[PDB]
C-alpha cells in the first residue's frame, strides 16, 4: 500500500505564475512492466478527475504544454508555468504500478490576494425557533482572507467549547476572499440561563481578536 | 467519443441496498475492465475495485471486501456497483473508470459520478428563521 | 454604514435549498453557506449586508427554495426591538 503524500495542501498564486506541486511515494512506484505510473489528475468543482500527466511525464492528449510532470523513484513534481484562470481545482497524484492504486492527498490550487480582516456580525436566536425550544446564536465572519481564522464562543465570560457547528465558504468568486459561519446551539432552557454571548474572530491580520456580543 | 454515463443521485437509508449503473459508450465494453472509485464528501478519493468485463471476475481492495458487489449486462454494456447493509459512512460519490490497454494503470476515462446519500431522514422541509440584527 | 441580516434555514432533507434575497435583487454581498449535518438533517445559513439606510426603510426578505418538499418559503426581516 503506497501512501501518496502531496505538498502543499493549499497552493495560492497569482495568475500567470508558475506552480510546482509535489508528490511523495512511501515505496518506489516502478511497476514490473519497467515503468513508473505517476498520474496527475485535476478535479474541478463538482467534477471528475482529468488525467493531466502520465507515466511520470507524459502529459495526456490535449493537456497544455504548461503542465509538466517530473520525477524518478518516489519523488515527482508536476509544474504549471503560466497559471490560467481554469487551472484552479484540486490536483491529485495517482499511481497504477501497485495494488491497490493509491490517490495522493490533493493540492488545492487557488488565488492569492491582499490579506483582509473579517466583518463579524452576531445574531441572537429568533422568536419562533425560540418557541420551538431550540436556540441558535449565529456569527458570520464574512470576507476575511487568508482562510485561516478561528472563532471562539464565550457565554457569560466563559468559553463555550461545544454546541457549535461551523461551515465554510470556498474562495469567494467575486473577489477571491473567504467567508464563514459559526453557530452555537443550546436548547431554550440552556440559552435562557445566560446573559452574554461573544464570538471572537481571530485573524492573522491582528493581535487582539475582533469581538462582538449581546445580552438578553 | 468514449463516454461513461452513470446514474442519477440516490437518497438511501441505513441498511437499504443500492445498485448503481455505468453505461459504456464507443468502445469494446468487454475488452477493458471497468473500475469504481469512491470519493467521500470533500476529498477522500479512494479506489473500490474492478470487474473483469470478460469473466465478470471482481477484484476488491481490502476495505471494500464486505458489502460491495460488481456485476454487468453485456447486452447493453453496463457495469454495476452495488452496496449492501448500507452504512452512513458510505455516502459519497462513486465513479466508474477505465484504461487504454496499458498494462500498468492509467484511469483515463471516468464517469461523471453518482452520489449515494445515506440518512435516516425522510424528505423533511427546512424551518426558516430570520437573523435580524440583535447586538 | 452597512447592515448584515441573515437567514437560518434549518432541519431540512434532502438537498438543496436555494436562498435568494429580495427576489434575487440583492446579488451583492450575499453568502449562502454550505450545509452540514446537525445530526441527521442539513443546516445552512445565508447573509446579506445591505446599506444601512434602505434596510430599515423596507424590502428585505429571505427566500429559501427546497425543491424536494416543493416548498418555497421566504421571510422578511423585522428589528424585533425589545
Amino acid at each position: 500500500d503506497v501512501l501518496m503524500t502531496q505538498t502543499p495542501l493549499y497552493l495560492p498564486v497569482s495568475l500567470g505564475d508558475q506552480a510546482s506541486i509535489s508528490c511523495r511515494s512511501s515505496q518506489t512506484i516502478v511497476h514490473n512492466n519497467g515503468n513508473t505510473y505517476l498520474e496527475w489528475y485535476l478535479q474541478k468543482p463538482g467534477q471528475s478527475p482529468q488525467l493531466l500527466i502520465y507515466k511520470v511525464s507524459n502529459r495526456f492528449s490535449g493537456v497544455p504544454d504548461r503542465f509538466s510532470g517530473s520525477g524518478s523513484g518516489t519523488d515527482f513534481t508536476l509544474k504549471i508555468s503560466r497559471v490560467e484562470a481554469e487551472d484552479l481545482g484540486i490536483y491529485y497524484c495517482f499511481q497504477g504500478s501497485h495494488f491497490p492504486p493509491t490517490f495522493g492527498g490533493g493540492t488545492k490550487l487557488e488565488i492569492k490576494r491582499a490579506d483582509a480582516a473579517p466583518t463579524v456580525s452576531i445574531f441572537p436566536p429568533s422568536s419562533e425557533q425560540l418557541t420551538s425550544g431550540g436556540a441558535s446564536v449565529v456569527c458570520f465572519l464574512n470576507n476575511f482572507y487568508p482562510k485561516d481564522i478561528n472563532v471562539k464562543w464565550k457565554i457569560d465570560g466563559s468559553e463555550r467549547q461545544n454546541g457549535v457547528l461551523n461551515s465554510w465558504t470556498d474562495q469567494d468568486s467575486k473577489d477571491s476572499t473567504y467567508s464563514m459561519s459559526s453557530t452555537l446551539t443550546l436548547t431554550k432552557d440552556e440559552y435562557e440561563r445566560h446573559n452574554s454571548y461573544t464570538c471572537e474572530a481571530t485573524h492573522k491580520t491582528s493581535t487582539s481578536p475582533i469581538v462582538k456580543s449581546f445580552n438578553r | 467519443q468514449i463516454q461513461l454515463q452513470q446514474s442519477g443521485p440516490e437518497l438511501k437509508k441505513p441498511g437499504e441496498t443500492v445498485k448503481i449503473s455505468c453505461k459504456a459508450t464507443n468502445y469494446a465494453f468487454t475488452d477493458y475492465s471497468m473500475h469504481w472509485v469512491k470519493q467521500a464528501p470533500g476529498g477522500d478519493l479512494k479506489y473500490v475495485g474492478w470487474i473483469n468485463t470478460e469473466t465478470d471476475e471482481p477484484t476488491f481492495a481490502d476495505d471494500f471486501k464486505g458489502r460491495f458487489a460488481f456485476s454487468l449486462d453485456t447486452s447493453t454494456s453496463t457495469a454495476f456497483l452495488q452496496i449492501n447493509n448500507l452504512k452512513n459512512e458510505d455516502t459519497a460519490t462513486y465513479f466508474c473508470v477505465r484504461d487504454r490497454h496499458d498494462y500498468g494503470e492509467i484511469f483515463t476515462y471516468w464517469g461523471q459520478g453518482t452520489t449515494v446519500t445515506v440518512s435516516s431522514a425522510k424528505t423533511t422541509p427546512p424551518s426558516v428563521y430570520p437573523l435580524a440584527p440583535g447586538s | 454604514s452597512m447592515v448584515t441580516l441573515g437567514c437560518l434555514v434549518k432541519g431540512y432533507f434532502p438537498e438543496p435549498v436555494t436562498v435568494t434575497w429580495n427576489s434575487g435583487s440583492l446579488s451583492s454581498g450575499v453568502h449562502t453557506f454550505p450545509a452540514v449535518l446537525q445530526s441527521d438533517l442539513y443546516t445552512l445559513s445565508s447573509s446579506v449586508t445591505v446599506p444601512s439606510s434602505p434596510r430599515p426603510s423596507e424590502t428585505v426578505t429571505c427566500n429559501v427554495a427546497h425543491p424536494a418538499s416543493s416548498t418555497k418559503v421566504d421571510k422578511k426581516i423585522v428589528p424585533r426591538d425589545c
